[PDB]
RNA sequence: CGCCCGGGGAGACCACCCGGCGCGGCGCUCCUGUACGGCGCAGAGCCCUGCGAUCGCCUGAGGGACGCGCCUGCAGAGCGC
RNA sequence: GCAUGAAUGGACCAACGAGGAUCCCACUGUCCCGAGCCGCGCCUCCGCGAGCCUCCAGCCUCGGGAACGGGCGAGGGCCGG
RNA sequence: UACCGACCGCAGCAGGACUCCGGGGUCAGCAGCCUCUAGCGCGGGAGCGAACGCGGCUCAGGGAAGUCGGCAAGCCGGCUCCGUAACCUCGGGAAAAGGAGUGGCUCUGACGGCCGGGUCAGAACUGGAACGGACGCGGGGAUCCCGACUGUUUACUAG
């Protein structure tokens, strides 16, 4: 029953318990943890880690935004909202 | 008060009770009545359904829209490979009925049969016919008591068995099933013919005859547990009704205060015991003959095999008909031949100009192989 | 039977009893071999951009 | 004057009809509609020794199968009565 | 005009209305006339486990009778679970 | 001064119960759909694939003939351009009615500043005669009665 080891790990490395992650060889040696010091140490010798954020790759919307400079995905198939919704007349009245 | 419109029961109450048929398979209620002085011969044959097709025939109908051209019509194909006589039984006509005399055995029987005999072949004691078949070594005794049944019988019939191992099927015992012998003379002429074709085969070919009408007998298909809708053809209720709308509205009046047996009800569908009557004979022949469906229309030899197979039966052996129209039952199910007791008078005669021979397993376009191969730059 | 006929819009041989037929408003008789042809032509779809049809076959040359 | 067990053409459970079952392959048939990749003086054009949606050829191809025919594999006849 | 009628307001009325009513176009299983399919329940199993109701009982036809009987008189049927 | 929607509804009850912080993509949008961060698998499981029910889907030809009654379901729907009647309290009616287009790819022009930004317009080519391809999102018209209109009402059968 690993709760307290998790909670304190969650802790002491600053992030959600969901990203606290355990080596399933050295589980005794986690288990006779209970305090903060214990878990340093533990963590100091790689027993226990986290994991980077999984971070969503922009790849698909860069390109998509480079085509769409170039001209493309703008028809009138593309396009709902009406035209003073996307391009007030007021803005342009103001900059002329 | 009274119902106000008019309009008929629904369903026929001459077929009750609507249970899963008791009987083994289709049997033979009644045979055709027996007339002195007409040839000897047999009045029935057992059979698997195999498949259905198209024909294209030629019409001769003096009166009628379709008497000089041609028509399409449905056939239905039966697998009959020969039945082995084994055992002659007598009846006597007495007051209280139709009552056997004696049956006797042949000496040898065929495994087959022995096995219909049993229910485990492997593991049961093999003890019957044991001591009869010493005795029946020599002709004395099979004589004696066809003397017996010369002297004290009215009705004659034989009895023939299957031979599942010239069939697709997967049984290995056989079917046992009791032929009249009608025709001849007298009792005796009766007797000496049936005892002249024992422990021999008996082909369909010496049966019926094309162009003559039968009767089929077999086992529906089955459905099991069913509503009112479906198992009676009742109408359906208004959308509006609160918990469903398939059911009967009402199932009687506040007097008798009883459920008639008269009111369609839920329970099982199919697996019934009927009887169609009065299809005629298009064809008998064997699948041994490459020429079987060939006509005066056609080029390259086309047998009853169709293009990729009889779709859930297995290729077809030997020795066949083909009948006009449907038959009860699905394929594989063993069905019934016998000569009709009141047949349609004004049929005009058989005429076939071609039978279609193409893959039934989807939509085939092919009537051989070799066309398709030569189509396809194979 | 030595009497079939071409389907219209795949150009392959239908056998007796084997499809429908319809007449069009001028006069004109299509044969259709299956379910799948006529649906084809009543969607206008071009039988020259079908691949397994003789009209696609013909303008590839894999048919003379 | 047997069942248990397995499979259906049988089926709510049962029963019924049949059994040295079946799994996994190979061939036939037929469903879709011509695979990925490679190669093209193909390709509207362009900021062009490269980018490019598409098109042609290998390719009635590739993928799939609950129907039919075989077995070159593995297997399949055991407890209560 | 059984028995309309003038701030117990009379007549009319554009806009508005989850208000009452008639018809036309389009649309459709509302219907002719039903068929096939998907998921959950139902059904079989392991675990868990109630309410309502209850003179006694639980097959019919006719008779008479508090004038429409399960029991009474006379007949017809029905192993038990 | 811990902690909790651990509060009230007879309960560890699909009800009720005030406020603060608020990422990315598609988009007019804090709508619908998918998602990073954070949190987490909740009155238990297995088999089978009958009737019948509850919640959904498709359906030839016809098209309200059904029914007290078009109830239920279906049709329409984003954006751009074209075109819009009688009547009227002259403000409306009006999205009246009714038509056409919309994807992908390769290009051209227009609008600022002493490199930035998106939007709008036009052309060639090319895909099963296909493009608001999921989602989201008016069916319309001709009349009569009543009340001018926005608003309120019988908590638990009458809006
Ligand atoms: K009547
Ligand atoms: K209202
Ligand atoms: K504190
Ligand atoms: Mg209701
Ligand atoms: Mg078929
Ligand atoms: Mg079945
Ligand atoms: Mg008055
Ligand atoms: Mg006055
Ligand atoms: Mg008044
Ligand atoms: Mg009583
Ligand atoms: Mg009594
Ligand atoms: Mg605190
Ligand atoms: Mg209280
Ligand atoms: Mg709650
Ligand atoms: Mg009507
Ligand atoms: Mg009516
Ligand atoms: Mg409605
Ligand atoms: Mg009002
Ligand atoms: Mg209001
Ligand atoms: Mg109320
Ligand atoms: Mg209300
Ligand atoms: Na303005
Ligand atoms: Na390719
Ligand atoms: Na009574
Ligand atoms: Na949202």
């Amino acid at each position: 029953n690993l709760r307290l080891q998790k909670r304190l790990a969650a802790d002491v490395l600053k992030c959600g318990k969901r990203r606290v992650r355990f080596n399933p060889a050295h589980e005794k040696y986690i288990e006779q943890a209970s305090s903060r010091e214990a878990i340093r140490s533990l963590i100091e010798s790689k027993i226990i880690a986290k994991l980077d954020i999984k971070g969503s790759s922009r790849g698909r919307i860069r390109a998509r935004h480079a085509a769409k400079r170039l001209g493309r995905h703008s028809g009138h198939g593309k396009r709902r909202g009406t035209r003073e919704a996307r391009m007030p007349s007021k803005t342009l009245w103001i900059q002329r | 008060s009274h119902r106000k419109f008019s309009c008929c029961r629904k369903g026929n109450l001459g077929y009750l009770p609507r249970k899963r048929c008791t009987r083994g398979r289709g049997r033979c209620k009644t045979f055709p009545p027996d007339v002195q002085g007409a040839p000897i011969h047999l009045t029935a044959f057992l059979g698997y359904k195999a498949g259905c097709t198209h024909v294209m025939r030629f019409i001769d109908h003096r009166g009628s829209n379709l008497h000089n051209r041609q028509a399409i019509d449905q056939a239905t194909i039966i697998d009959a490979p020969p039945m082995i006589c084994t055992a002659i039984i007598g009846y006597a006509k007495t007051p209280k009925g139709l009552r056997a005399v004696t049956t006797v055995w042949a000496a040898h029987i065929a495994e087959p049969a022995m096995r219909r005999f049993y229910r485990n072949y492997f593991h049961a004691e093999k003890t019957a016919f044991s001591t009869y078949m010493k005795k029946a070594a020599d002709g004395t005794y099979i004589k004696e008591q066809l003397g017996r049944l010369k002297q004290h019988a009215d009705v004659i019939r034989i009895v023939a068995h299957t031979q599942p191992a010239l069939t697709p099927l997967k049984q290995k015992k056989a079917d046992i099933m009791e032929i009249q012998v009608n025709g001849g003379a007298s009792v005796a002429e009766k007797v000496d013919y049936a005892y002249a074709l024992m422990e021999k085969p008996i082909s369909i070919k010496d049966v019926f005859s094309v162009g003559a009408q039968i009767d089929t007998i077999s086992i529906t298909r089955g459905r099991g547990f069913e509503g009112v809708v479906t198992r009676w053809g009742v109408t359906r209720l208004p959308r509006k009704t609160r918990r469903g709308n398939r059911k009967v509205a009402c199932i009687g009046a506040w007097h008798p205060a009883n459920v008639q047996y008269t009111v369609a009800r839920a329970g099982q569908m199919g697996y019934f015991h009927r009887t169609d009557t009065n299809k005629q004979v298009f064809m008998i022949d064997t699948a041994e003959n490459p020429r079987c469906c060939t006509t005066e229309f056609d080029l390259t030899d086309k047998s009853i095999n169709p293009v990729g197979g009889f779709v859930n039966y297995g290729r077809v052996q030997g020795d066949f008909i083909m009948i006009k129209g449907t038959c009860p039952g699905p394929k594989r199910r063993p069905v019934v031949m016998r000569n009709a007791l009141l047949p349609h008078r004004n049929c005009p005669p058989v005429q076939l100009q071609w039978i279609s021979t193409a893959s039934k397993f989807g939509h085939g376009i092919f009537e051989t192989v070799e066309e398709r191969r030569q189509f396809y730059a194979k | 039977m030595v009497t079939t006929n071409q389907c219209s819009y795949s150009g392959r041989k239908i056998l007796p009893g084997y499809g429908k037929r319809m007449s069009r408003h001028d006069k004109v008789l299509l044969i259709f071999l299956n379910r799948k042809a006529s649906v084809h032509y009543l969607n206008k779809w071009n039988p020259r951009k079908i691949r397994w049809t003789l009209a696609s076959r013909r303008a590839r040359g894999k048919e003379v």
